[PDB]
């Protein structure tokens, strides 16, 4: 009997579907991560962090829980079905509805300064006297990569048969394409391209790597550039980064709407205009090329995407 | 601001 | 590989959640149909119907579809990702986010005025010099239920083991619970209680059954609740007709959010509240209840759920 | 009018 014990359980098992307008006849395909419990990859990790904590007992009932952040909209449905009270922080800057959709989980709201950026929401680790709250830190807690280590990335190897050559993932906390690259990599020994994405406006990841000053900015792709390297991020399993910039990665979230029919956020528009652009060099040419799509365009209905 | 840079 | 060609192709296989703070021990399960390429369990007749057009040869490139519509933007997805045009007609009524929705996935849009609703939406009819246009009817098109019957009702039967012993769904076209219906009941042998639910404002199968006075009303459950008697309702597998009211649906999906974490929409709590009336009644206690969940309710961020 | 009634 497959039915899930509450909604967390049902985490993952997004479709691979391939791209008809972008890269070299049919080499890039897309995961669907919008197709999620709370409709957006971070499902994965609000729900494995949560685990985690009841499983070394930080986390127990009537203890509330507190982070900054689709984050906070994951650690919210997991909060509710699982039955734990929550704080979180967000950015001002983020879009409308998931300022609404947290208060209709339940969640105590706390907006940040927009010009601070996550930084400033990490105004956070501010609001954890202890022994009552407890920080799940998604840019830090383990718990975060190797949830895609369990699920993401075999989901991506089944589905492709092994045969994926190429993984292209916008970088948040890094969880995704740290979990996904030692998944592939380490756990099933293929030697794939594990590709970074970052906004060309903050490239800090590029910066750090060619020992030049770090010099993050502001930029509209939500979800990924945080102005900083995350612990999350697995420098090392890092063969590639691209950057992208924000007109063109909304412009792309939009053809993938319209030419795909695919629902996709902004961050999704960048990770597939990189992986366009790798697709269409013949190094690449008979690669295949799987992009993390981490959410869904409906949640971004208040944005420049609309 | 838009991002933010933080 | 289980790669899809396009998005129409990853349809279905939505996961059962077990409710804990409704029925009685486990007894009431959801089918969250939000989980679907364009979040709604219309997706699968979008596909079907465009699907079987093709397969007899009326739908070819250069004809263009319409419809009268969850459904539109179902059509609209599967039409930018199989390359067709398509024109839509709509209630003025239904909710913000799906027409803003429609837009950008390349519709022609018809708004329609909304104290005719569905029945002013099918100022549709009159769209369709022929030739050019195809409309696909999916208020009476048999490609709609047989979608559910091939997939759908397969899914609840496999995720129970063939325990399902209710089904409850809301009926706007009645394809959802036809095709299930039909597939448990004469794919699979198993004589289940099929529910259909449409509010008590506009109750008109219950009025019908009972040889009344059909008397529709205005209500607030969008997607179900036509007003009439729609070809694809199968009247003959409906054991049971409950009716449910606007407040209560509202504030049951509220419930699903909140206490369950499940982003449901509207028609929803409308489902679950019927489900949690039978589950209560000591003749359903060791029954196992399936409840389909239409939709995902950031769609509905501007309605009355929010 | 809200359904509509149609
Ligand atoms: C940091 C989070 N977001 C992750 C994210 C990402 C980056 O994924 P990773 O954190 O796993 O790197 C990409 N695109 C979108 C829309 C995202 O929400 C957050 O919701 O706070
Ligand atoms: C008639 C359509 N909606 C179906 C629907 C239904 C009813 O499903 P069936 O049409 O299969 O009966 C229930 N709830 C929601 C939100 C729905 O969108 C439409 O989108 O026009
Ligand atoms: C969705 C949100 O803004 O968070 C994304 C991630 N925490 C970041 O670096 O921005
Ligand atoms: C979502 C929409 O309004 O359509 C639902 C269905 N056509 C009905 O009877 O209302």
């Amino acid at each position: 009997m497959a039915i899930y014990a509450d909604n967390s359980y049902s985490i993952g098992n997004t479709p691979l579907v391939r791209l008809k307008h972008f890269g070299h006849n049919g080499n890039v395909v897309v995961k669907i991560e919008g197709r999620n419990p709370s409709y957006s990859v971070k499902c994965r990790i609000g729900a494995n962090m949560v685990w985690q904590a009841e499983k070394d007992g930080t986390l127990t009932k009537g203890k509330e829980i507190v982070d900054a952040t689709n984050t906070g909209i994951a650690l919210a449905y997991v909060a509710a079905a699982r039955g734990y009270k929550i704080t979180l922080t967000m950015p001002e800057t983020m879009s409308l509805e998931r300022k609404r959709l947290l208060c209709g989980l339940g969640v105590n709201l706390v907006l940040t300064e927009g010009a601070k950026g996550m930084k400033g929401a990490i105004k956070a680790e501010e609001i954890v006297d202890p022994s009552r709250y407890v920080m799940l830190k998604q840019f830090e807690n383990p718990a975060n990569p190797q949830i895609h280590r369990e699920t993401t990335g075999p989901e991506i190897w089944k589905d492709t048969d092994g045969k994926v050559d190429v993984v292209v993932a916008g970088v948040g906390t890094g969880g995704s394409i740290t979990g996904i690259s030692r998944a592939i990599k380490l756990d099933f020994g293929k030697q794939i391209t594990s590709v970074a994405v970052e906004p060309v406006e903050s490239p800090v990841i590029s910066q750090t790597l060619a020992g030049e000053e770090v010099k993050p900015g502001p930029h509209k792709i939500q979800g990924i550039g945080a102005g900083f390297i995350p612990k999350n991020l697995d420098l090392s399993i890092i063969d590639r980064v691209e950057t992208v910039d924000s007109d063109t990665a909304l412009a792309t979230a939009r053809r993938l709407m319209a030419e795909e029919g695919i629902l996709a956020g902004i961050s999704s528009g960048a990770a597939v205009a990189a992986a366009d652009r790798l697709a269409k060099l013949p190094e690449f040419a008979d690669k295949l090329i799987v992009v993390i799509l981490p959410s869904a365009s409906e949640r971004y209905l208040s944005t420049a995407l609309f | 601001f838009e991002y933010g840079d933080g």
